[PDB]
């Protein structure tokens, strides 16, 4: 499951 | 013209370029007086906005692909979920904490503490604490007198013992608040018709321990109650509290009016009412005596905290206004004295939270 966030 | 409560905006979400559409119920949380998150698909992509209250022209925002974000009361610890798929990020740290897979959607959730997430499925609660590797544990199943109600609230006493479930409908065309109470220690559940509870710890003199209340506020068919309960066995030693129920009045012109919040101020002992069509009301903790009343505004405040600086309560309303309401400690006891005329309470409150103005009656 992919992160719901992305911080990049 | 002196008022025992004292009003502050503290924001406009618009001079922060929110778009009006994304101010509402399901876009945008305020857990704790710490943060705001607010959801906007900006082009095609779904971001979170997060605002530090400490720091609030400057927000962050973040793509998501999450259907709910709540951060946590004190620290920039956000839970995420997209349908069963819940995730817990440290956002300093841009490191996912935790994970769980539900095996029901989860339609309402909130943090119950520093350290808890409460879940509610359609047909049960549950409780995540971000201790450890600790999962989702299952509280208590959801009364049949919530089916097919909107969830909006859930809310539990300092210890986590007695847990409250609140859902709302349309029956014969008003909003009918259906709670659920539920004593972990003796596993039952009570139906209850109540709009708006919080939980409060209260020592009455003359007790070594504090006593734990159950608030709610119902508009009924009777009309509008305030109840104030102390639930479970007193400590012992301790003298019991004495049930507290007043009235809530609605002027005839918001006869379609209803209680949507409440906190209650442990520094003061008061309790604060929010009602869906703008109406402010404080009540004494110990009595239930109504203090005041007033309109804020015609705009329906959708969500509330505690305001911890103050001792009060802070919201937002569909425009983005974030509105702090507490208490103006200078005039509370004059106010009670002269414009209520209740020396009694007025003295006794003085005392009570250590207050001003009861020197002279």
């Amino acid at each position: 499951a992919a992160d719901l966030i992305d911080f990049s | 013209q002196i008022l025992p409560i004292r009003f502050q905006e503290h924001l406009q979400l618009q001079n922060l370029g929110i778009n009006p559409a994304n101010i509402g119920f399901s876009t945008l949380t305020m857990e704790s007086d710490k943060f705001i998150c607010i959801r906007e698909k900006v082009g095609e992509q779904a971001q979170v906005v997060i605002i530090d209250m400490n720091d609030p022209s400057n927000p962050i925002r973040r793509p998501i692909s999450a259907d709910s974000a709540i951060m946590n009361p004190a620290s920039k610890v956000i839970a995420l979920k997209a349908g069963k798929t819940l995730q817990i990020f440290n956002i300093e740290m841009k490191s996912k904490m935790k994970a769980h897979t539900m095996t029901d959607d989860v339609t309402f959730w909130k943090w119950i503490s520093l350290n808890t997430v409460a879940l509610v499925t359609d047909n049960a609660v549950y409780h995540w604490s971000m201790e450890g590797e600790s999962q989702p544990v299952k509280m208590f199943d959801r009364h049949s007198s919530l089916a097919g109600c909107q969830i909006i609230n859930y809310r539990t006493d300092a210890k986590q013992k007695w847990l409250l479930l609140t859902g709302i409908s349309a029956q014969q065309n008003r909003v009918v608040g259906a709670m659920q109470l539920y004593s972990v220690d003796r596993k039952v559940s009570q139906p209850i018709e109540g709009h708006a509870a919080s939980f409060a710890q209260f020592k009455m003199e003359g007790n070594a321990e504090e006593s734990t209340l159950f608030c709610f506020a119902v508009r009924g068919q009777a009309g509008g109650k305030l109840h104030i309960i102390e639930v479970g066995t007193p400590p012992t030693g301790n003298q019991p509290f004495p049930k507290k129920a007043v009235d809530v009045f609605f002027p005839p012109e918001a006869q379609n009016d209803f209680p949507v919040a409440m906190q209650i101020s442990e520094k003061h002992d008061v309790v604060f009412l929010i009602t869906k069509y703008g109406y402010i009301h404080l009540y004494d903790l110990e009595t239930g005596t109504c203090i005041y009343m007033n309109r804020i505004s015609g705009e329906t405040i959708f969500v509330t905290a505690p305001h911890e600086a103050t001792a009060g309560i802070i919201g937002v309303n569909r425009k983005g206004q974030v509105l702090s309401v507490c208490v103006e400690e200078e005039n509370i006891i004059p106010y009670i004295t002269n414009v209520l005329q209740n020396p009694d309470l007025a003295l006794r409150m003085a005392v009570r939270n250590n207050l001003a103005g009861a020197e002279e009656l």
